[PDB]
């Protein structure tokens, strides 16, 4: 079935350059149009370019003409959008899509995105920080505990609770651009106060940008 | 560049609802409209092409139109699985444009926040900052107001909070006050205290620690 997968996506520094990719299955490139589709964090879905892989023409959108070249190669079956003179506007997850013509300009197959963060910042990882329950209050019901994941360039996280295995109450929230240019987030957890020290919650913080995987295990307090 | 218009910008309504969003192409597009749909952090999907005909998979409470230079996305029977953003797009000449979205959030009987503070833990404060978080817990309406009293005194801008997209199950939002600030100014205050305004409480919960390191 026709799929269409992207990448190559990453931290570029301004005025670097990139190559995005596109590969599509199920179908041959050749009879279709390849389209590029980007949507910068928070906003709409912006064009940017699209090729017919047959002819070769092209067509760009104005913010983009000139400083990106989108190809084709059809023996590879693949699309590529080559990237020069990355700005910070550029920053944004990357689409690929088709045009099946054959009753529609519609663009039915899209992939899955890649996320181009384009940043002058140096990759840092999460400081992990436990929230801890019992803080003036020891009896209630329910408690609640989490991790704080802290400072980290660029975007994703990924937190998990004792292993996959916490799936319930676990609220892991959007992660928030700080002053310092780096981000944070909280994933908490609400769990039983009879458990707690029956049981042992960690959380699991996965940065792949720095090739961080820190386990915290969060644990009570009295004050 | 034809510019599509799209509104409403979002909305609230219940299981069973019909619910119509439209899209004013500024120019005549002709029919060449399709329109999307995205469930957060997700491709986009096609649910009508050219106006009026649902793509192949799409469910039937689902429906477009055209009357002019209006277009219609219809859902009949709105369904909680709907939570999404619908995009639409005129496909007519180049470039392909798109709507500004519309998000459209189930709504249901105004539940109340569970507040819950959390001292900083001493590993930060050791690295020189603290940083003492609110939560709110399964709440609906998304709206609250938090809000930070340190001795009494409430702050300014240097607390920074998070919202959960609603629940798929509860159809709840949750969400995050963090009040950051160093270890010294941290120090200098005795009482910290979070408080929750929101409906479904008459009145304000505050919660509150005296600070730490005890």
């Amino acid at each position: 079935e026709v799929q269409l997968v992207e990448s190559g996506g990453g931290l570029v520094q301004p005025g670097g350059s990139l190559r995005l990719s596109c590969a599509a299955s199920g179908f041959n490139i050749k009879d279709t149009y390849i389209h590029w589709v980007r949507q910068a964090p928070g906003k709409g879905l912006e064009w940017v370019a699209r090729i017919y892989p047959t002819n070769g023409y092209t067509r760009y959108a104005d913010s983009v003409k000139g400083r990106f070249t989108i190809s084709a190669d059809t023996s590879k079956n693949t699309a590529y959008l080559q990237m020069n003179s990355l700005r910070a506007e550029d920053t944004a997850v990357y689409y690929c899509s088709r045009w099946g013509g054959d009753g529609f300009y519609a663009m039915d197959y899209w992939g899955q995105g890649t996320l181009v963060t384009v940043s002058s910042a140096s990759t840092k990882g999460p400081s992990v920080f436990p929230l801890a329950p019992s803080s003036k209050s020891t009896s209630g019901g329910t408690a609640a505990l989490g991790c704080l994941v802290k400072d980290y360039f660029p975007e994703p996280v990924t937190v998990s609770w004792n292993s996959g295995a916490l799936t319930s109450g676990v609220h892991t929230f959007p992660a928030v651009l700080q002053s310092s240019g780096l981000y944070s987030l909280s994933s908490v957890v609400t769990v039983p106060s009879s458990s707690l020290g029956t049981q042992t919650y960690i959380c699991n913080v996965n940065h792949k940008p720095s090739n961080t995987k820190v386990d915290k295990k969060v644990e009570p307090k009295s004050c | 560049d034809i510019q599509m218009t799209q509104s409403p910008s979002s909305l609230s309504a219940s299981v069973g609802d019909r619910v119509t969003i439209t899209c004013r192409a500024s120019q005549d597009v002709n029919t060449a409209v399709a329109w999307y749909q995205q469930k957060p952090g997700k491709a986009p999907k096609l649910l009508i092409y050219s106006a009026s005909f649902l793509e192949s998979g799409v469910p039937s409470r689902f429906s477009g139109s055209r009357s002019g230079t209006d277009f219609t996305l219809t859902i009949s029977s709105l369904q909680p699985e709907d939570f999404a953003t619908y995009y639409c797009q005129q496909h007519y000449t180049t470039p392909p444009t798109f709507g500004q979205g519309t998000k459209v959030e189930i709504k249901r009987t105004v539940a109340a926040p569970s507040v819950f503070i959390f001292p900083p833990s001493d590993e930060q404060l050791k690295s020189g900052t603290a940083s003492v978080v609110c939560l709110l817990n399964n709440f609906y309406p998304r709206e609250a107001k938090v809000q930070w009293k340190v001795d009494n005194a409430l702050q300014s801008g240097n607390s920074q909070e998070s919202v959960t997209e609603q629940d798929s199950k509860d159809s709840t939002y949750s969400l995050s006050s963090t009040l950051t600030l160093s270890k010294a100014d941290y120090e200098k205050h005795k009482v910290y205290a979070c408080e929750v305004t929101h409906q479904g409480l008459s009145s304000p919960v505050t919660k509150s620690f005296n600070r730490g390191e005890c």
